[PDB]
C-alpha cells in the first residue's frame, strides 16, 4: 500500500512514502497543500464592490 | 492496489500580468474609499500601460505548515551526576513554550492552533574542572519522563517513581542518534490558546492571563545509575517542531522585548527609527 | 444610493442616512450551535427579541487632547436588561454581535476614528512583574481612558496609546476587523462579529470575548465654532444568543 | 542499498510499537479458554456502581460512618442534608471511589454522570427530598431557594427505593482536567428537604441515606497518567 | 496478493444525545431499585429537556491493550566487575512481578490475564570513587542468561554454567540500543493469576497465596571477561511490556499501601481523607 | 538483508522530515471545529493594509505623529510633501509595518506594492497632489520636473477620499534581497503639491495625510530565516 | 504480502504493515479494536427490566 | 504502477571510422580559412586511405553533471571547547566558493550555473597539549546554525540566538557518520554568477566584482555545552557536490594563480615552458 | 512506485531506485544523460559551409 | 525487521550518489530561462580551436 506523487521542482519526478506506524500522528508533514484564499481578510465587507465602480 | 498513485496537488502559481493599453473613460479604478474597511483590489494593470508577462512563481514556502515547520530549541537545563545537593542532581520543566524568545513570536502570530508536535533531545556531557581528573567511565545512560498532570513526582534522582508503569520513558545512551517521539493534539478544548483575556475564578479574580490554561504536565531527566567519583555535568535541549498544522485568528505581530515568562508584561516601546527629515532619503 | 442603511433587531431601529458598507467578522455570519459540533447534553434556552436588540452603552465627549478608549465585551453589558439576567443565571453563553459606533460632525471639522474589535486582547499590568484587579480593565458599561505618556501607577494597566496596551505596533491593529470614521465622508461604523473562541460555549463573567477599541489617529480639530467637543455614541446588539446551565443567580 | 539514519536511531521510548525476535522459537502455547466474565475497555468498569463516603466529618470514629447520611424526624422547614464540589478526580468524596480511582490514571475526562441515592429507613417511614447540580458560578448555593433554581429532582419516598440524579454535561471546553482548578470548575451538588420524614409510633427517630456514583455511557478518558495515591520508599 | 488491505476497524464513537421535550406521563424513568444488584440505565434525556448533539469522542485510550501497553521497570540491581566478594560480581534474580509498586497495582486489578511479553533491558555502568582512577579500559560487555526452572544455576561469574546450549541469552555492548526481545505466553495454565486463595499441600498446609504458582525461571547477568585493576559498578533495569492482552473478572484497586514482595499483607487504612462538616463545600 | 549506511547517518537535522514513534499510542484526539478566521499562508496577511510611520522626524515627542503627514494652505507653487527609499524590509519606514515584518523573517521577495493614501481634511477643502516612483538610478528626483518623468499619478480629492498608486515591479532579477543593498536598488517615491490646498473662511489652516502599505496578488517570498528585531540576554 | 489499513486521526490516511519473524508473538500490538459490551456488568440481572417500566 | 520502467538512454557511443579509398578530384577538404571563425570539421578519412573501425568508446565520464559531480572541501576552521576569548569558542563562516583552489579553478570554467547541493560536515576532535592530561570526558555534541542574510547573529557561545526557531540546525554527536543535507537552488536570479563586471552603485562607484552578488549568509558552529577542565579544539570542514547542474557560456581556466579570495587579481605568468630551440624534440 | 533502468556496462543489469523525500531536491544525481551537439562553438556561422567545397 | 550492517557503512565516499534530506523543505525556485550557449559535455569546448605558442626558444 504505497502512495505515489510529484515532488517539487519551473517547467523542466516520483516519490514513493509508506506509512510504518499505527497512529496517524506519526505520518510526515504534509506540506504539499498549497490551496489558499485571502479574501476573508481583504474583502470582509457584506456588499460586494466592483473595482471599476466608485466606492460610494 | 500496490501503488495509490496520489493525484499532482496542481502547483499553484501566481496571478498573471495582461496586457494593457491606453484608456480615458469613466472607470476610476485608483480611486477608492478605505473608510469601509475593505484593500483594494487595484493592480499595476489598471494604471499603466504593461506587457504580458507569466509568472511561474510560486508561494509555496509561506504555507503555515512550512512556516512553523522547524525545530527550535524551547528549554535547556544542566543537571549533575553526582553532587551534595539532591535538588542539583535532576531536571524538573512545567511544559510551556513561552520560555524561549524566537519560538515564542512565531508562534503568537496567531490566536489558536492545532498540531501535531515531534519532540526531539539533545544531550551533552563534559567534566567538571577539578584538581584531579584521572578517572576511568564507561558510555552514561540517560532517562526522560513525561508526567501527566496529577501524577505522582519524583523527589530525589532514586526516588520509586523512576520504576516507570504508566508514564512513557526514553532510555537513551551517548554516541548514538538523538533520541524522538512523536505526541498528538492533547489539549482538552478544540485548539491550544496563545492568548486568555480572563480570570481563573468565576468572581473574576485569581490567575490572570495565559498561565491559567497551562496545564500539559512536567519532564523530568536523571542520569540512570552513573555515580562518579568526580562531579560531571550534562545539558539537555528540548526541540519542537509542529506537523499538520492550522491556524486561526492572525494577529500582529508583538514589538516590545519579552520581559516575563507567565504573562505579557512589556515596557513601552517608540514605533520605529527616526530619520533627519521627512524628505531626507539618502 | 448605497449611503443609508437600516437595521431592525428586536423591538430596536437603526438608522444612519450617510454610512460606508457593513464589515462582517472574518466573512462569517453569526448562527446557533450545530448538533454535531455541542458538548453540553442539556437544552439550551434561545430567548430572541428579548435579548438580541439594540442597548445604547452611555456616552462619550470628544476634546482636541482625547487619545482614545477602550470597552470590554461581553462584561460591558453585564447589566443591560434580560441580556444581564440570563448571563447572571446562566453557567455557558455564545452570542454574536453587531457593533455600531455613531459620531456626526459639520462639514468643516476635520478628525479621523479607528474602530476595531480585537479579540483576546490581553493586556500587560503597568509595573512589570505586578498583578492587578478586575476593576483597571472592566467595571461595566463605563469606558477607559488610553494615555499618550507611559503609565506609572502600579493599580492599573499600561495605557501607552503607541502600544495599545498589548505590546504590538498601534498601527498594525488594521488586521482585525475595524472602519474607520473620517468625518469628511462618514457618521458611523458598523461591525458584525462572529462568536469566535476555542470552544463552543463559555462562562461571559469569567472570559472577555473581544475588546472595543476607538483611537483618534487624526486629532479632531476646528476654528470659529460655538461647539466644544464632539459625542460619540456606542450601541451593541448581540445576535443569535443562547444560555445553558441553569443555576442560582451569581 | 544506501540509507541515512534520522534523529531518533537507537533510542528506547517507552510507549513503542516494533516487531522483536522470540527467544522461544515455534512454543507451543497452552490453547485458550472462555473464562467468564472478559473486560475489554476500561470504561466497563467505569459504569458500575459504588458507594460514595459522603459522611466525612472529621470525627469519625467508626469508619463505616463514612457512608451514611443522618436524616431526622423533626427539623426545620428547609434545611440542608449534604453538600460538595463536583471533582471525581480530585475531591475526597469521589477520589477513592470505584470511578475516582480510573480517572486518576488519566488527565483528562468528559461526559455525564449519575447520582444514585436510595433511603435506608423503615418501611413506615415516608418524606421527600430536593436534590438539585449548580453549575459553576461566583459562589455556591446557601438556601433552598436559591438551590432550586438549577437542574434538580424532587425525590419521593415510597415503594421504589432509590432515585438517580443525572448530573448533565455542561462545560465549555469538551474535556475537563482530572486536577480541576478554577478555570474548569464543575459546579456543586446538594440536598436538601422537601417536606421533612414522618413516622409513626414505635420506629426509629433517624434514618441513613447512600450514595452511588457511576458514569453515563458517553463518558471518556484521555491522556494516561501514573496515579499519585500509591508510592514506595525501598525496594520490597 | 501484493496487498491485503485490512477492512477499517471503523471507529466507535460514543452514544449521540437525542432531543428531548415536556413530558408528563406514568413513566418514571428517574426511580429504579438497587436492590437487583442492577445499575440504572438512564440518560441525560431522560430527566430534563436536552438538544440533539453529535459527539465525536472515542473511549480507544482506555481499552486494556493500550492502558497496559506501556512499559515499565520491574526490577533493578547492581554487580561490579570486580571484587572479593564472589556472589557480588553477578545477579540471580527470580522471575515475579510484584517487587516494584506501581507495575504491581496496575495488573492487579484484574484475576487473571494471558499475554505476550516484551522484554527490554538497558545498562549503565560506572567508575567506583577512590584514589587512584587512572586507568585505560575497552568498551565492556554484558552476558543475560535465562534459566528455565530445574535448570542449572552458576556459583560465580566463570562457572561452566555460562556456556548456554539449549538457554536463550543476550551478548550486548555498550554504546549500542538497549536489548530486547518477545517472549511467548508460557503459563502452564490457561491464563496468568495475579491471586490464588489456596495451599500448596493437598491437606491445607505450607506455602499460602500468590507465591505458590511463581515457577517462571530466574535471570543471571555478568560482566563477559572484563576484569578492571579498578572496581567498576554496573546497573541493569528490566522493562516488561504486554502485548495482545486479554483480562478477566476485575477487581477494585488496591488501597492500602504494599509490605510484601510475596504477599498480600498490610496495615488498615482511613476510607479517605476528612472535612469540616458535611455541608462544607469550600 | 545487506546494508550499508551513507553519510548523514544519526545526524539531526532542523528542517527534515521523517515518521517517528507515537508515545501515546491510540490516544483520541478532540473532534475539530471550524473556528472563523482559518489562515492558510501568509501572504494573507502579507496583503491586508496597514498604517506606515512617514513622519520620522527626529523629533517627535508625541509617538503618534509618526503617522500624520502635515498639509499647509499657503506653499510654493511647486514643493515636496514626503520622500523615502522603497526598502520594505529594511528601511525604518516600512520596518515595522504589517508587510515589513512578514518579511524580515525571509530573505528574498518580489511582486509589486500597493500605497494608498487618504486625506483627512476638512470636507470643504480641496487639493491636487502628485505621487511618482523613480526607478532606480545615480541620484533621487528634487523638483517636480525631474519626478513627473517617471512613473506617476495626478490625485484629485473630493467625494473619494482614498488614491492608491501600484509600484510595478520593475527589476533586472526575479527577486530581491531584504538585506538591500547598492546591486538590488529599488528607487524612491515622493509626493509634490500640484495645485495646492485651497480652503473657505472658517477651517483649520492645517490637515494630514495618512499612508498604507499592503502587496498585490502577485507578491511572493523565499528563503526562510530567522528575524532579527527580537533578542534575549538570560532566560526568561 | 503487505496489509493496509487506517490510522487513527475528528472528521478531517494508510499505513502499512509487513511481518519479518515467523512467531506470532514478535508482531506489534494490535491497539486498533474498539469493540467494548458492558452489560456483563451493569446488567447481569435474569430477567430483562425496562428502564421506563418500574424496576418493582 | 508498481514499476515505471524508464527507458533506456540509448549509450550514445562515439562516430565511427568509414574505409575510404584512393581519390583524385577538384574536391579539397584539407584547406579551408579559419578567417571565418568556424573550426573545420575534416577526419582523417578524408586524407588518408582508412580501414572500417566500430568505436565503442563512450563520452559519459565528459558531462559536466560527472565532472562537477565530485564532492570537494570548501574551508575549514579550528574552534576551542573552552578559551579566555570569546570570539575564538565559535566559527562565523561568510558562505562562498572562492576560498579553496581547486574547487574555485573548477567552477570558474563556466560563466553561470543553476544545480542544487549537497553539504557534508566532517568534524574531528583532539586534547591541546599540555602539562596535566589526566581527565574524562562524554562524548561531545556539536551544532551547526545557518543564517540566511539579515537575520540576527550570535556574539558568544551561550547567546540566545542559539535557539533556532526558523533558522535550520543541525546537532551532531562524535563516533557516527558525518552529517549531510540537501539545498535547492537558493539564487535570486535565473543562475550564480562566477563573474560580475559591474559596480554597485548607479552611478558606477563602490564594491566591484562578484563580490556584489554574494549574499548566501553565513554558518555558525559551537561545541553543545561542552566545557572541559583543559581545553579541546575541534575543526570543522565543509564539502559541497552539486546535482542537477547546467552549465554556460565556457571561458578559458585561469593561468595565473589566485591571491585574493574575493578579486581576480594577479600577477602577470609566462605562457608557457621553454625548450632548446624549435627544432629541439628529444 | 519505483522505477526500473539499465545501469553502465562494451557489448557483455537493471537498478531499482525510489524517491522517499518530498522535495525533487533530494533526488540522487542525474548522470545518466548523455546527449550533446557541438555545432554551437564549432560552426556559429551564419551561411552552412560544405567541408567539400571550397571556404570561399 | 532484521537486519545486519556490511561492510562500508557510516564511510564518507566522496563520488557516491545517495538521497539526503532538504534543509528547506517546500522552497520555490526561481523558474529556468534559456541563457545562450548551454554547454552539456567537456568535449564540446574540446573540440574548439585554440593557438598553440610552438615558438618556445627559450629566449
Ligand atoms: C497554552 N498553550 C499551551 C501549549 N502551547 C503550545 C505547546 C503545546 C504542547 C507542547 N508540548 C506537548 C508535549 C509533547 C511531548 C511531550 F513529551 C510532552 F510532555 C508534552 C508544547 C507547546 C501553546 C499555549
Ligand atoms: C503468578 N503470575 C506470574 C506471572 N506474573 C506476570 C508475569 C509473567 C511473565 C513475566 N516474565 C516472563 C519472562 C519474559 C522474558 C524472559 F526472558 C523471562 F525469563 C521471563 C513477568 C510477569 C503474574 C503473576
Ligand atoms: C556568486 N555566486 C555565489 C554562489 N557560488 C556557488 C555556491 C552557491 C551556493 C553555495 N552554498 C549554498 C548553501 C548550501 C547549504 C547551506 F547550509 C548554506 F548555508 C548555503 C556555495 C557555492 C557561485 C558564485
Amino acid at each position: 500500500g504505497a502512495q505515489v506523487s510529484t515532488q517539487k521542482t519551473a517547467h523542466e519526478i516520483h516519490y514513493t512514502n509508506i506509512n510504518y506506524y499505527k497512529d496517524a500522528a506519526s505520518n510526515s508533514a504534509n506540506r504539499q497543500d498549497f490551496t489558499q484564499d485571502p479574501s476573508k481578510f481583504t474583502e470582509p465587507v457584506k456588499d460586494v464592490m466592483i473595482k471599476s465602480l466608485p466606492a460610494l | 492496489g500496490d501503488v495509490e498513485e496520489a493525484i499532482e496537488r496542481a502547483v499553484v502559481h501566481v496571478a498573471d500580468t495582461m496586457r494593457s493599453g491606453p484608456s480615458n473613460s469613466a472607470s476610476v479604478p485608483a480611486l477608492t474609499a478605505v473608510e469601509t474597511g475593505h484593500t483594494s483590489q487595484v493592480t499595476p494593470s489598471d494604471t499603466m500601460q504593461t506587457r504580458h508577462v507569466k509568472n511561474y512563481h510560486s508561494r509555496s514556502e509561506s504555507t503555515v505548515e512550512n512556516f512553523l515547520g522547524r525545530s527550535a530549541c524551547v528549554y535547556m537545563e544542566e543537571y549533575k551526576t553526582t553532587d551534595n545537593d539532591v535538588n542539583k542532581k535532576f531536571v524538573a520543566w512545567p511544559i510551556n513554550t513561552k520560555q524561549m524568545v524566537q519560538m515564542r513570536r512565531k508562534l503568537e502570530m496567531f490566536t489558536y492552533l492545532r498540531f501535531d508536535m515531534e519532540v526531539t533531545f539533545v544531550i551533552t556531557s563534559r567534566q567538571d574542572p577539578g584538581t584531579t581528573l584521572a578517572q576511568d567511565m564507561p558510555v552514561l545512560t540517560h532517562q526522560i519522563m513525561y508526567v501527566p498532570p496529577g501524577g505522582p513526582i519524583p523527589a530525589k534522582v532514586d526516588d520509586y517513581a523512576w520504576q516507570t508503569s504508566t508514564n512513557p520513558s526514553i532510555f537513551w545512551t551517548e554516541g548514538n542518534a538523538p533520541a524522538r517521539m512523536s505526541i498528538p493534539f492533547i489539549s482538552i478544548g478544540n485548539a491550544y490558546s496563545n492568548f486568555y483575556d480572563g480570570w481563573s475564578n468565576f468572581d473574576q479574580r485569581g490567575s490572570y492571563g495565559y498561565n491559567t490554561l497551562n496545564n500539559l504536565g512536567h519532564i523530568y531527566v536523571r542520569h540512570v545509575s552513573g555515580s562518579s567519583p568526580h562531579p560531571i555535568t550534562s545539558t539537555i535541549r528540548v526541540y519542537f517542531k509542529p506537523k499538520h498544522t492550522r491556524a486561526w485568528v492572525p494577529r500582529p505581530p508583538r514589538l516590545c522585548q519579552y520581559k516575563k515568562a507567565f504573562s505579557v508584561d512589556f515596557t513601552p516601546t517608540p514605533i520605529t527609527d527616526t530619520r533627519k527629515d521627512i524628505n531626507t532619503v539618502t | 444610493s448605497d449611503r443609508v442603511r437600516s437595521i431592525t433587531l428586536g423591538n430596536s431601529t437603526i438608522t444612519t442616512q450617510e454610512c460606508a458598507n457593513v464589515v462582517v467578522g472574518y466573512g462569517r455570519w453569526p448562527t446557533y450551535l450545530r448538533d454535531d459540533e455541542a458538548t453540553a447534553e442539556d437544552q439550551p434556552t434561545q430567548p430572541d427579541v428579548a435579548t438580541c436588540r439594540f442597548y445604547t452603552l452611555d456616552s462619550i465627549k470628544w476634546e482636541k487632547g482625547s487619545v482614545g478608549w477602550w470597552w470590554k465585551f461581553p462584561e460591558a453589558l453585564s447589566d443591560m436588561g434580560l441580556f444581564g439576567q440570563n448571563m447572571q443565571y446562566h453557567y455557558l453563553g455564545r452570542a454574536g454581535y453587531t457593533i455600531h459606533v455613531q459620531c456626526n460632525a459639520s462639514k468643516f471639522h476635520q478628525g479621523c476614528l479607528l474602530v476595531v474589535c480585537v479579540p483576546e486582547a490581553e493586556m500587560g499590568g503597568a509595573v512589570v512583574g505586578q498583578a492587578f484587579s478586575a476593576t483597571a480593565m472592566a467595571n461595566g458599561d463605563k469606558a477607559y481612558e488610553f494615555t499618550s505618556a507611559t503609565q506609572s501607577d502600579q493599580t492599573k494597566v499600561q495605557t501607552a496609546i503607541h502600544n495599545a496596551g498589548m505590546g504590538v505596533g498601534v498601527g498594525n491593529l488594521t488586521i482585525y476587523p475595524h472602519q474607520w470614521i473620517n468625518l469628511r465622508t462618514n457618521n458611523s461604523a458598523t461591525i458584525v462579529m462572529p462568536y469566535i473562541n476555542s470552544v463552543p460555549m463559555d462562562n461571559m463573567f469569567r472570559h472577555y470575548n473581544f475588546t472595543l477599541m476607538v483611537i483618534p489617529f487624526v486629532k479632531l480639530d476646528y476654528a470659529d465654532t460655538a461647539s466644544t467637543y464632539v459625542p460619540i455614541t456606542v450601541t451593541v446588539a448581540p445576535m443569535c444568543a443562547e444560555y445553558n446551565g441553569l443555576r442560582l443567580a451569581q | 542499498l544506501p540509507t541515512m539514519n534520522t534523529p531518533g536511531s537507537t533510542q528506547f521510548l517507552t510507549s513503542d510499537d516494533f516487531q522483536s525476535p522470540c527467544a522461544l522459537p515455534q512454543f507451543d502455547v497452552t490453547p485458550s479458554m472462555n473464562i467468564p466474565g472478559e473486560v475489554k475497555n476500561l470504561m466497563e468498569i467505569a459504569e458500575v456502581d459504588s458507594v460514595v463516603p459522603v459522611n466525612n466529618v472529621q470525627d469519625t470514629t467508626d469508619q463505616m460512618e463514612m457512608f451514611r447520611i443522618p436524616v431526622t424526624i423533626n427539623a426545620p422547614l428547609q434545611q440542608q442534608v449534604f453538600g460538595l464540589r463536583l471533582q471525581p478526580g480530585l475531591d475526597s468524596v469521589f477520589k477513592h471511589t470505584l470511578l475516582g480511582e480510573i480517572l486518576n490514571y488519566y488527565a483528562h475526562w468528559s461526559g455525564s454522570m449519575k447520582l444514585t441515592f436510595v433511603f435506608c429507613g423503615s418501611a413506615m417511614a415516608t418524606g421527600k427530598f430536593l436534590i438539585a447540580y449548580s453549575p459553576p458560578g461566583a459562589n455556591p448555593p446557601k438556601t433552598r431557594k436559591d438551590a432550586m433554581l438549577g437542574t434538580h429532582i424532587i425525590w419521593d419516598i415510597g415503594l421504589q427505593s432509590s432515585c438517580v440524579l443525572c448530573v448533565p454535561w455542561i462545560s465549555q471546553t469538551h474535556y475537563r482536567l482530572v486536577q480541576q482548578d478554577e478555570y474548569t470548575s464543575a459546579g456543586y451538588v446538594t440536598c436538601w428537604y422537601q417536606t421533612g420524614m414522618i413516622v409513626p409510633p414505635g420506629t426509629p427517630n433517624s434514618s441513613s441515606i447512600m450514595c452511588f456514583a457511576s458514569a453515563c455511557n458517553d463518558f471518556s478518558v484521555r491522556m494516561l497518567r501514573d496515579t499519585p495515591f500509591i508510592s514506595q520508599d525501598n525496594k520490597l
